[PDB]
């Protein structure tokens, strides 16, 4: 029942300034306890109760942060310490959250000497800084916060940073985790397992242990008692018989033949030697525990004489352990370099993995051991001397790393803040994300980074140009000295960034808009040939592009012909034009048609001067449509082509021009025109696009480049090469052909023309064909012989000049004494004849 | 809302233009 | 022209399909646009309605030769034109100005060469 | 006897046209002899012999070259037909040696379409147009030579480069030759082994073989006869009663119980099925042969519709090779793009491994079986075809990239020529060769590539100035972007370059010496603290001018005087100062140093000039010398400053200055300080170095530090960190004052001046420690009291001053009541007085 | 020769010289 | 000054090794260069022939004052110097000159100042 607590706090708040006394000296499980119970306190209004931590001037108060949200190793007491933060900052008196809250802050400069306990303390700050009758709490919060803790976060942040760049194993640690199970930074500069010693007698049993262990229970006769020391000793003799020596844990009573008994300890009992003893009438006992460094307070100097004794051996164990550290990190840096020189691995990596994950794994961990031993010692041993005479920060990379990890998360906090962000952009947080923190981490900070560093960039000018011009700077070097590195791995997280920042729908899409133009076109003509380049720039910016292209899916004759006038040129855009120009011309070209003397006069005086500064302002489609090295170039600038001609009828003829001005080019493309043919038969599906491209006069041009292509192949024969895609393009030529004779008209035209020679010259060049003569080749054959007889069924008057065709074949192929090619048309009349 | 919609079909007309500009030019 | 007549019949027979000499209304925009030019939707509509007045739908060839005729067949709004009086149409709608008539006083001839 | 074969040549001239006409037309073997004679006829003059060759305008010269340096795919055919050659150049007329030599340059633009098979003859044309009675010949080959064959040369390794670099495979090949066993270039676009049927009789053993295979010896009865023919066969059944179709080879005939018999064939044999009969009274037969695809000469039309049908069938089983091929191509780019993301192994390169090594060279080897059976079957069947009726450029890459390392060779012989060098570089070899052959290739190619980059620059201007303007450029961004790549990797091969670059003894090594200090100051500047930049960059640049500082080991009072004057100083050198004018300037000053009115006057001026020029012109070695990151470094700079303090006292002087200087900067190096200390025992080894030292305040300075660093120690006291290599830096300050107390002066002066409090204090402070106790701090502490009871042991005097000094410091630390202090002194006092 | 080893003196002499200034300017 | 020969006489007393008040003509140098002059080995010698005239090869006290008093212890070669004067005593062992005349016409207390 939290309310009569809370009324029994009220009425008795002399008790829980009391137990606030008490805590800083209580161990920790009745530490639980009085943290559940002032959590509870603060479940009812405390506003009365809050004021006990502020005694001594809030020195009591900064003792418990200190105390709880930091030192104490433990991650379930500081987040309890965390939630009773919380609702003290949530009961509590206005001056009172001011003052909580300024003993929070007031850790800064201390955080980063905490290692990972940090966590809880700034997910408590992050929810109470957090902008949410909550006015006159925003008003504390902004009174409290100065701009030196965002200069102290900035400071350290680039500390940090600059440790872990600086650092001579990070290089060691960037090639080794590519390579390697890497999963540390080791080059930073049951009772038998237990045992050590044992002795038996008629019903006890002597343990000593190899240290101290701090056992919660003890799991395995009628009375079974246990006792325990931690005093460290040499030899079990002196504890054998010296009973005054053994401390009583707890005294178990066993039912007849039990043949398991769980003994669980309240208290955990911290011991070096344990003695268990058979009161009163195979055993395997087995403990759950962790090894603890924390030993018995001596009481005499002989005890301290041990201790220094102790620290003397101990130094040396560890100096010995670290020189086979190093002796170890010295091969491991020999192969780290080899990396990049020439079972079915490359033994390098192989070296590489046994020697730190096995071997230098080992020796860490001897070497922290030791580490450790030493410190719970030396804690001692100065906890007795100041008894008697009555944080430094690290370059551990891990830790580093976790640290900024965090901070990042902490940034994009902070970013929605406008004045912290005006103070971190003005610091330069910008180009230390993008030089350091973009780069290196793990994934979830890399992501961090990205959302920080947009977050930042979000509704502040010149921002933007900054970051653009990095990313410009950097990637275009890239593009002009591709062939000697990966661009693959040089440019992924600048191109990751380009297209998130290009997402964001502020009123900084323009510039974004002209960066990827700049960036496509450079790479079209340094690297259009090039794979990489294709692949890992171009492809990106078409998508960008696309996508910006793309209408999301849900006064019209005004608009369609507004559309008809170019408002704005690319030439004119790159140079500084705006959108805001676009919508104005657009608005005043929509006014003066809605008019159409006046309007009518705007209207030309437009039209005019915006195609002079045309003028005055004054092939990659061939490029990417055909590039042989992806097939997802060719189709994505197929989908950009239809979506162009899906909007104007115009514009769709001029495109389809285009794409017939391109034919003769697919002859060297090959296979690589598939994407291209597939949309001109899309785009030509309309009869009147047949009979617009028959008026252009593009059957002759078809009748002459299957000419041309089947003089190729014929070139082609006397050469032994055998290609099995030959004839792919004359295919898609004879079927485009095909599809042209459909119409009657157009086949009247056809025939009238008088190019039934082509055809039957091409069918005489191909039936000749025996080396070059692949599956697509029979079947183009085929398509001829079905084109021949479907001409032929239609009409006499089309047999009488295939026999006029015929005949001046065979004059001209009898004066070159062609004997095959003149039976071959003497077999075609006799089989039209009979 | 209908006029974000319509800003919408502004600017993808708007690059939809510059795409054929750059094209045609 | 003689020649000019004859690609026009040659045209105008393709989308004859049923041989009457008559196009209907729709085809006429795709038949001009396959000589060359490209008028606008509301061109095309103001030619609809100018020559088919009886609204039979069907156009003939004597006056499909007629649309085009008036379809393939400025100085005086800037005005000789200053950089001046370019900058005064300019502002009701300087060194790009100076560019301007560099590469362009711009007399009717430069301007005709410069369209 | 060649000499008797000459005159037998000479006295029948037509003997050796009969055998020249016929050889185009013999077998190899009778080729390999008449090559042989020729070479013997050419060994006496042979000038009238020479002429044969050049009948028919040259014609028979040229088919000699195209058949037989060229085309034949034998290695010692072609090296012999070189042989011929040299042999006819070498005892040829004039006008004949440019015909041969014509016709050797006229098949540059075929030469790569075959291949490997271009050794020799390039080998050839280099011994050949090398310039070496010969005034005339080297007048001949400048005749011949033309631009246009330099041309074609640079325009076909262009293209090869192109090829190579604009390679979809490329980056495949690159990142798989790294890691995994990298032998090949997959990707581009017995009895029993031998028999597949096999009959038996009573005597007689036919077997019918897997393919064509020409046999040159069988190695395994009374007589044995062999029979072969290279008929192809469907079933040995047709084989089996048809004798006439068996070509009798060798007959053999064996002694009792011969259990060994090798039957070895002047002539190879080419059969696809061969018959073994035991004519007259286990068998293992075992034969050494190829593969061989010259199948039976055809004979009727049957057999050239076999032949169809083999190529059909082949051509799909080349079809299903070629798609497994690609289907196992998949996987392969699938996990090649995975490199770089994390048995002992990444088992990514293991797949990689097994893909590559076995299964896809398993498929790419029976892709290229099905492709020569298909050359041999299309071979014979079109040599059927045009008795009947009566090399193209390939993609490889390891074709191109072996005509690539040939052809830098070939730049390196042409280099030599002025002419080719100007018209090359005119071209732009240097930017082609920087670009793409030093950072790709073999070892071997490198090297030779950068060797002939080396010879085109030599003796050339500008060419040294355009390609210190890439290596700069390259390197300083590198430098900037450090952080973000492999430094080691991405400038390993350009830093090789300038070290090879600036080791070459033309005029324009100070050019070079410009850019090594430009980098060598970046390098300080931006990545001082950076281990990677100054393993890679700051150490290069050091050695290199170390290497330019170092004499090469083979008026006096003039040559002093002159030294005294400063001639050039950085700063002005930096901004265009040549070493000519160093060398007038020391002329001129050693001038008028000889005449010292006029030569006084020319001296003074030209003194106060050149001050005036480095005041209008008007830390690194701090960064460098103490680095702590590498100690190659610290070495370095100490052996560089022992070089330059070598030299000149009072510059010895000024360096002891400054090293001085640095001495406080030690306490934070620690062990990094190691060589300077060294450097500075080495230099002070003089006792005038000591009092020099002593007169500037030395060694109140040393007391002074001392007092600082055990100051520090102590500090640390408190804290429980333990560092081993405490006191180092306290040990060397030790013993410097050792050094110094060890001159009788200097110790009355450091007794006078009562700096005795600063040791005796320390003494106290270091006894005090006992968190901080290390064995350094022991051994310094002991060398403390030596230090003590060496004073006390001189004089008397010395006892009373300390003695009085021990009486002011019980004065102090008594009104500071500590006890432990006055404890330590009073007991030095008991043992002083007693 | 003779005037070669010279001209080497020199030439480290004029570096040496580089070098001093380099480091006490 | 009075601190001057204090100091003299204290850097003296410590070449002076057997305290006869003289110390050897090697060591002047040494000594010399140890109060902050740099003289030059051909000055040295010239010192050691002036002072040693007996050739003893030793130095007192009182002269060891007198080597370095001399030692402690132009304008007219260019001679107001102008930027054609700086010209013709450059000539005889334009924009640079004039960043030399700007950064130093130049009379003698400017020429002080940047000795």
């Amino acid at each position: 029942r939290p309310r009569n607590w809370q009324k029994y706090c009220l009425r008795h708040g002399d008790f829980l300034s009391f137990l606030l006394n008490g805590v800083f000296h209580f161990a920790e499980e009745s530490v639980i306890q009085t943290l559940k119970l002032l959590n509870l306190a603060f479940y009812v209004d405390m506003e009365g109760v809050v004021d006990i931590f502020s005694a001594n001037c809030g020195d009591l108060l900064r003792q418990f942060i200190d105390f709880f949200l930091l030192e104490w190793n433990s991650s379930s007491v500081r987040t309890e310490a965390k939630s009773v933060i919380y609702g003290l900052w949530h009961h509590g008196r206005h001056s009172f959250k001011e003052s909580l809250l300024a003993a929070l802050l007031q850790k800064v400069r201390y955080l980063p000497a905490y290692g990972q306990n940090i966590v809880e303390y700034t997910e408590l700050v992050s929810l109470l800084l957090d902008k949410a009758s909550k006015q006159a709490i925003n008003e504390l919060v902004d009174r409290c916060l100065n701009p030196d803790v965002i200069r102290c976060f900035f400071e350290t942040l680039h500390s940090q940073n600059e440790l872990i760049a600086n650092h001579p194993n990070s290089r060691i640690y960037s090639t080794l985790g590519n390579l390697v199970e890497f999963d540390g930074y080791y080059l930073e500069s049951k009772l038998e397992s237990l045992k050590s010693e044992t002795k038996f007698t008629d019903n006890r049993i002597i343990v000593k242990c190899t240290g101290s262990y701090t056992i919660q229970s003890v799991t395995m006769v009628k009375v079974l008692n246990l006792y325990y020391n931690n005093r460290p000793v040499s030899d079990l003799s002196e504890l054998k018989n010296n009973w005054s020596l053994w401390k009583r844990a707890k005294s178990c009573h066993l039912s007849f033949n039990q043949t398991e008994l769980k003994v669980e300890f309240p208290i955990p009992i911290t011991a070096c030697n344990f003695m268990i003893e058979l009161d009163s009438f195979r055993f395997e006992f087995n403990f759950m525990a962790k090894p603890s460094f924390i030993f018995d307070n001596m009481e005499n100097d002989e005890d301290m004489k041990k201790g220094l004794a102790a620290i003397e051996s101990e130094s040396e164990n560890a100096h010995k352990r670290y020189q086979q550290l190093l002796g170890f990190k010295k091969p491991l840096l020999k192969i780290v370099s080899s990396i990049g020189e020439t079972c079915k691995i490359n033994r390098k990596i192989a070296l590489l993995g046994v020697l730190y994950g096995e071997k230098c794994k080992a020796a860490f961990d001897s070497v922290s051991k030791s580490v450790q031993t030493l410190q719970g010692l030396r804690r001692v041993l100065m906890s007795y001397l100041h008894q008697k005479n009555s944080k430094t920060p690290n370059n551990c990379y891990g830790c580093a790393t976790t640290f900024v990890t965090q901070c990042l998360e902490i940034l994009q906090v902070l970013s929605k803040h406008p004045r912290s962000r005006k103070q971190l952009v003005a610091a330069g947080i910008l180009s230390e994300l993008f030089e350091n923190n973009i780069h290196q981490g793990p994934k979830t900070a890399r992501a961090q980074a990205r959302a920080a560093l947009s977050t930042f960039s979000e509704g502040d000018l010149s921002a933007v140009n900054e970051l653009n011009n990095l990313v410009q700077k950097k990637i275009m070097y890239c593009l002009e000295h591709h062939r000697s590195m990966d661009i693959a791995l040089a440019t992924r997280e600048e191109m990751l960034l380009l297209s998130e920042v290009c997402s964001l729908t502020d009123e900084f899409w323009e510039s974004r808009l002209r960066l990827v133009f700049q960036l496509l076109f450079s790479s079209i003509k340094l690297g259009a040939k090039h794979p990489a380049i294709s692949e890992h720039i171009i492809l990106p910016c078409l998508k960008i592009i696309s996508v910006a292209c793309t209408p999301p899916k849900p006064n019209l004759n005004v608009s369609q012909k507004t559309r008809d006038i170019q408002l704005v040129s690319y030439l004119e855009w790159e140079k500084g034009a705006s959108y805001l120009d676009f919508v104005r011309r657009q608005y005043k070209a929509s006014q003066s048609i809605r008019g159409a003397r006046t309007h009518r006069s705007d209207f030309l005086a437009l039209k005019y001067t915006l195609r002079w500064k045309r003028r005055s302002s004054r092939s990659w489609v061939t490029e990417l449509i055909l590039s042989a090295c992806s097939q997802s170039i060719r189709s994505e600038m197929c989908t950009l082509i239809s979506l162009l001609a899906a909007q104007s009828s115009p514009r769709r003829y001029r495109l389809i021009n285009l794409l017939i001005g391109l034919l003769p080019a697919t002859l060297a493309a090959g296979e690589s025109s598939a994407e291209y043919f597939e949309l001109l038969f899309k785009m030509i599906e309309t009869q009147d696009a047949l009979l617009f491209l028959t008026v252009r006069g593009c059957l002759t041009t078809i009748c002459k480049l299957i000419s041309q292509e089947v003089g190729n192949i014929e070139s082609l024969e006397r050469s032994l090469q055998i290609d099995i895609s030959q004839g792919f393009t004359l295919h898609k030529l004879l079927e485009l052909l095909g599809k042209f004779l459909e119409v009657p008209n157009i086949r009247s035209r056809f025939m009238r023309d008088n190019l039934l020679s082509h055809v039957l010259e091409a069918l005489i060049v191909i039936r000749g064909l025996i080396v070059q003569k692949t599956k697509l080749i029979n079947d183009c054959n085929r398509r001829l012989k079905d084109l021949l007889d479907g001409l032929l069924l239609e009409s006499s008057e089309n047999k009488r000049q295939f026999i006029r065709a015929c005949v001046s074949g065979l004059q001209t192929h009898a004066e070159e004494n062609k004997g095959r090619t003149c039976l071959f048309i003497l077999e075609q009349l006799c089989n039209l004849i009979c | 809302s209908l006029k974000d919609r319509e800003e919408r079909r502004h600017k993808s007309e708007f690059v939809q233009r510059l795409l054929s500009s750059a094209i045609f030019d | 022209t003689d020649e000019q007549i004859s690609e026009f019949k040659e045209a105008f027979s393709l989308f004859d399909k049923d041989g009457d000499g008559c196009i209907t209304t729709k085809e006429l925009g795709t038949v001009m646009r396959s000589l060359g030019q490209n008028p606008t939707e509301a061109e095309l509509q103001d030619m609809i309605n100018e020559v088919d007045a009886d609204g039979n739908g069907t156009i003939d060839f004597p006056e499909f030769l007629n649309l085009m005729a008036k379809k393939m067949k400025a100085f005086r709004v800037f005005d000789f034109i200053s950089a001046a009086e370019l900058r005064h149409v300019m502002t009701n709608l300087d060194e790009e100005v100076e560019e301007m008539i560099r590469e362009a006083q711009i007399n009717y001839e430069e301007f005709v060469k410069i369209m």
